[PDB]
RNA sequence: GCGAUGAUCACCCCUUCUUUUUUGAAGGGGUGGGUACAAAUGGCAGUCUGACAAGU
């Protein structure tokens, strides 16, 4: 939904994003590695 | 997909961070100066530096003319282009904002009930 | 008292090279004035408008004058 | 939520 | 009266002298007197009031309004003397307590060890060097410096301990300590 | 742009009492006569100085008139420390306030206002200082207020009146020294709006020749305000 | 100096004065004798008191004024500039004041410090009660279960010190029959340990801090309460005293409040919800800070809301009224008819019924 | 005339001349940080919508 945002917000909002890109990748590549075994 | 109420706020915001954000910033001077004397033989030999009793350069410089006897960074800049072009984005959103709130404004008004033949006039009772 | 020789009327005029010197850097480059003032220039128009103002002089005037 | 959100009006 | 909250710069002062001085059309040469026997006119603001009463611009309040002043002003004047006889009771059952530690550091600043750790037993279980930080936030027991700091800690360990685990702790261990 | 926490650099103007803050922007300052308040939500500076920690106020020339002056270049005030000072057409103290720190203590503030509610708001302002002496009187008229008022080194009326020349020819006669100073804000519009501005200005101009006042300069308000300039005289009565 | 205001005013309304009478038939002794007065007002009127005196009010005079009120320090021995000028300071502001029509009775900031000095007053009285509550409670801690109240609690210590008084001192002026029987049980059967003369004397003047800060409390209220009749009567008789006086606080001024409109006295102290809901789109609050007034409570459902935007349009009415009048009379009539409008609003609203008969 | 009742252990403010000659002469303060308290008309921060509703 179209919103305008602080630079706070903004800061912010990147690092959520963020850390959920490398706990996802976390996630998938100990999925593999099991999934090898 | 943003309704009156949120896009009003908005520009409210702006409109009061325009106020402050002009206010911090100075603005040089553009009015006219004239200088009333007593006679004619004062006026061919005027000149700015013996009224004024400063130099050539302070002369130019209205704001802060020093008298003469009184006298005896490119990121800096740059970023004073960033602090003004700030104020201008603002300025940009501001009537960005007021054009929304006035398309949303007229389709409320067109959603209103009433005659319209453009609107037939008829006293609501 | 106005008693100033002639090395005494240079010393000062030194300090007044040196300390009109020193202002300059804060009075800033030519370069940036140049974008500054046209920046300034649309922001002033937009808050103080004039618009109206400088229109509605002129239909006073009309309106004063005889028409024939 | 800030996956359904949008930024706009970027500065 | 704005021109008397400069004066008598003593906060106390004020409340007192607000007290006589209800209004400030009321000057009199008794009244000058009675004022100036309050404090001392060394400072000179015993004329400096009856001339700045006289030479002042603060509007006259109404009479229920000053009525609130002085009643709220005496209310200042009850907690103070509450406050000086509490403090007295400090001193007086501190000393009782906790001999040792009174007179080693002093009562108001033991009262306080003695709260930090929550309890006279609490503070006696605690090590030496725990007891020091546990008074290293409002500088009780404050190179060279710092050792002595250290070295009177153990020596406020030595005399909590003595307080805690006497029945009726005597003052002889902590004046030679 | 001055952010709460920005650091600046501050000087003294050519003129005494008037003051700039360099660093990133630089800003018309004054002191502050009553440090920690804002008469009117401005924004202050604070130096440290030895350590006792002296408060500057920022100076708004949209705001004030005879600060847009100052912008402009104003080569002489009569307006400085240690002067009386009578401001005529005092409607607050957003003006004020600020002439009465370039006077300072020494110096004192004669200020005039007719109509009762801006009283109002000048009377609180003038409890926070102790050299503004507030009038609430009608300038056209000063016998009224002789009373209260010696001789003033500088006359300054913002009034926006059409009679206004009257109005600051009265009070001259009655209350300005001799070789004293007289700075008028005119409006052409409250004048009269038909005609250009410039010849309203000239107008004054003669009005002003006509009341023994010697105008030295004139200065328009641009960008700041529009249509205004302000006349600085001086009162020969020889 | 109200005698200098008196003199002062004789001067602007051009009129003789007692004061200016007595000092010149002490020179009527000068047979034909001409006086130089400033304005021509008070030359004439000089004139009509039949004194032997040629009065002369000229332009040329004012010469002879100019040249003494410049040197007048130097003409008056004994008097200082600095106290001249700190007599025309003090004198300016009494003229200021009575032309203003300024009154005691009639100051805005009066009010905005008695409320932030009654919430700062009840967050002192808590903590206080909380030191006597467990303070005391070492001597005996059942007290605070049985009686909650602070005020009521401290004069239990007040009037029995040591639990082996509860035996014989009678409670029934502080607490009912059933509580006070409690007490006497517990007392018994307390836990707490006993307490020296010394700790009892001091917990004593606690408790004496609390009872009579109580007082103190309830002066302010009706101290409060008489400022809003006489500064805001019309809003009192509609809002009521607590809610009104919040409403001036949260604006700051009188006349801020007055400038405000309806709807923004309608949501005055729910901003926290409205700016949350507007930039989220979600449903705005309805009552703000008006909640608590006496008609909104009356309502029910829905209807609190209908009233709450009534009673905020003609509680602007009635403010608006109090705040801009040159000659109020301290009556609250507008707020007494706007009243009646409201319930006479309120009354068809409630007896609408949604559910069909 | 020691000690386990405890010793020890953030930043900045060679040149010239000369010589019985391998000889002689000259050139405390400011920054930063930590703890508790008070004020700010300093910031986040922008005061909801607006003609219909109820009855036969």
């Amino acid at each position: 939904r179209a919103v305008v945002l602080g630079g706070d917000e903004k800061k912010a909002r990147s690092f959520i994003q963020k850390v959920l890109t490398i706990s996802k990748a976390k996630d998938s590549k100990r999925k593999e590695q099991k999934a090898s075994q | 997909t943003q309704d009156s109420n949120y896009v009003r706020t908005l520009r409210q915001i702006e409109l009061k961070k325009l106020e402050k954000g002009a206010k911090q910033l100075m603005f040089k001077s553009s009015g006219n100066h004239t200088i009333f004397v007593d006679s004619r033989e004062k006026m061919n030999e005027f000149t700015p530096e013996k009224f004024f009793n400063t130099t050539s350069e302070m002369v130019n410089r209205s704001e802060n003319r020093l008298t003469k006897d009184q006298l005896a960074k490119e990121s800096l800049d740059k970023k004073k282009l960033k602090k003004f072009k700030q104020v201008k984005q603002h300025l940009q959103r501001e009537t960005q904002l007021k054009q929304v709130q006035q398309r949303m404004d007229a389709q409320r008004e067109l959603l209103k009930k009433g005659s319209k033949k453009k609107w037939k006039k008829q006293r609501k009772r | 008292e106005g008693t100033l020789t002639d090395h005494e009327r240079k010393y000062l005029n030194k300090l007044i090279k040196r300390n009109s010197q020193n202002l300059r850097s804060w009075d800033l480059e030519e370069e940036v004035r140049d974008e500054l003032e046209d920046i300034q220039q649309s922001i002033l128009k937009d808050t103080v408008s004039t618009a109206n103002t400088d229109r509605s002089k002129r239909r006073r005037f009309k309106r004063k004058q005889f028409k024939e | 939520e800030d996956e359904d959100e949008e930024e706009v009006l970027a500065m | 009266f704005p021109e008397l909250a400069k004066l008598v710069p003593d906060n106390y002062t004020f409340a007192k002298l607000v007290l006589f001085i209800k209004d400030k059309a009321s000057l009199n040469d008794d009244s000058l007197h009675d004022l100036a026997a309050l404090l001392n006119e060394d400072s000179g603001i015993a004329q400096r009031v009856i001339d700045n009463a006289r030479i002042s611009m603060g509007q006259d309040i109404s009479e229920t309004d000053m009525e609130n002043v002085c009643v709220f002003a005496q209310r200042v004047a009850s907690l103070a003397d509450y406050r000086r006889q509490l403090y007295d009771y400090l001193c007086e059952k501190m000393h009782t307590v906790a001999p040792n530690l009174s007179e080693l550091i002093g009562e108001v600043i033991g009262a306080r060890l003695i709260s930090h750790a929550g309890s006279l037993t609490n503070l006696s279980k605690q090590a030496a060097s725990t007891v020091q930080i546990l008074g290293a936030e409002k500088a009780l027991f404050r190179k060279n410096k710092g050792r002595i700091s250290r070295y009177l800690a153990n020596k406020c360990s030595m005399a909590s301990r003595i307080d805690n685990y006497s029945e009726e702790p005597s003052n002889v261990f902590g004046s030679v300590l | 742009g001055a952010r709460g926490g920005a650091k600046v650099v501050i000087e003294p103007h050519r003129h005494a009492g008037v003051y700039i803050a360099r660093g990133k922007e630089d800003l018309l300052v004054t002191k502050n006569m009553a440090p920690g308040e804002s008469v009117y939500g401005e924004k202050r500076i604070s130096v440290e100085e030895p350590p006792t920690k002296v408060e500057y106020r920022v100076w708004n020339p949209f705001r004030s008139k005879l600060a847009a002056g100052i912008m402009g270049g104003l080569d002489e005030l009569f307006i400085a420390p240690g002067k009386k000072v009578l401001y005529l057409g005092a409607a607050s103290g957003t003006s004020v306030s600020h002439v009465s720190d370039v006077v300072g203590p020494e110096g004192v503030v004669y200020a005039v206002e007719f109509s009762h509610r801006p009283g109002r708001e000048l009377i609180s302002m003038a409890k926070k200082r102790p050299n503004i002496i507030p009038i609430i009187e009608d300038a056209r008229h000063p016998q009224k207020y002789r009373m209260l008022i010696g001789m003033v080194d500088c006359v300054f009326a913002d009034v926006a009146q059409p009679d206004q020349a009257r109005i600051i020819a009265l009070n001259s006669h009655m209350f300005l020294k001799d070789q004293g100073g007289v700075v008028i804000s005119i409006k052409a519009n409250c004048i009269d709006s038909t005609v250009d501005a410039e010849t309203v200005f000239a107008r004054e101009v003669q009005k002003l020749r006509e009341e023994r006042i010697k105008p030295l300069e004139q200065l328009t308000l641009e960008p700041y305000e529009r249509d205004h300039c302000i006349v600085v005289g001086r009162y020969m009565r020889s | 100096a109200a005698n200098a205001l008196e003199e002062a005013n004789s001067i602007i309304e051009g009129k003789v004065s007692s004061q200016l009478e007595k000092l010149l038939e002490e020179i009527k002794k000068d047979k034909k004798s001409t006086l130089i007065v400033s304005e021509t007002k008070l030359a004439n009127a000089i004139n009509k008191l039949g004194l032997n005196f040629n009065v002369v009010s000229d332009a040329v005079t004012l010469d002879i004024y100019r040249a003494i009120k410049e040197y007048l320090p130097e003409l008056l021995p004994g008097m200082s500039d600095n106290d001249l000028s700190k007599m025309s300071l003090g004198l300016a502001h009494s003229i200021g004041r009575h032309k203003l029509k300024f009154s005691a009775d009639k100051v805005d900031v009066m009010i905005i410090q008695a409320i932030a000095l009654l919430d700062d007053l009840d967050k002192e009285l808590n903590t206080y009660a909380m030191r006597c509550k467990e303070w005391y409670g070492w001597h005996f801690p059942e007290l605070a279960k049985i009686v909650t109240d602070s005020v009521a609690y401290a004069r239990i210590i007040l009037t029995m010190g040591i639990r082996s008084k509860a035996s014989e001192t009678d409670l029934s002026e502080i607490l009912p029959e059933e509580i006070e029987e409690r007490v006497k049980t517990a007392a018994e059967v307390s836990m707490g340990t006993e307490i020296t003369q010394t700790d009892l004397d001091n917990i004593n003047a606690l408790a004496e801090q609390i009872v009579e800060f109580a007082a103190y409390r309830e002066q302010l209220s009706n101290y409060l309460s008489a400022r809003m009749k006489a500064i805001a009567p019309n809003l009192t008789q509609l809002v009521g005293e607590l809610v009104g006086a919040r409403l001036i606080a949260h604006s700051g001024s009188l006349i801020s409040l007055a400038k405000s409109p309806a709807s923004t006295i309608q949501i005055l102290g729910a901003e926290k919800a409205l700016f949350r809901a507007l930039k989220t789109k979600h449903d705005t609050p309805k009552y703000g800070l008006l909640y608590h007034a006496s008609l909104v409570g009356q309502a029910t459902g829905k209807n609190k809301g209908k009233i709450a935007r009534v009673l905020a349009a003609k509680a602007a009415v009635s403010l608006r009224y109090d705040a801009l009048a040159e000659d109020r009379d301290d009556s609250g009539d507008i707020g007494l008819e706007s009243r009646a409008k409201v319930e006479n609003r309120l009354s068809q609203l409630e007896g609408r019924d949604l559910r069909t008969t």
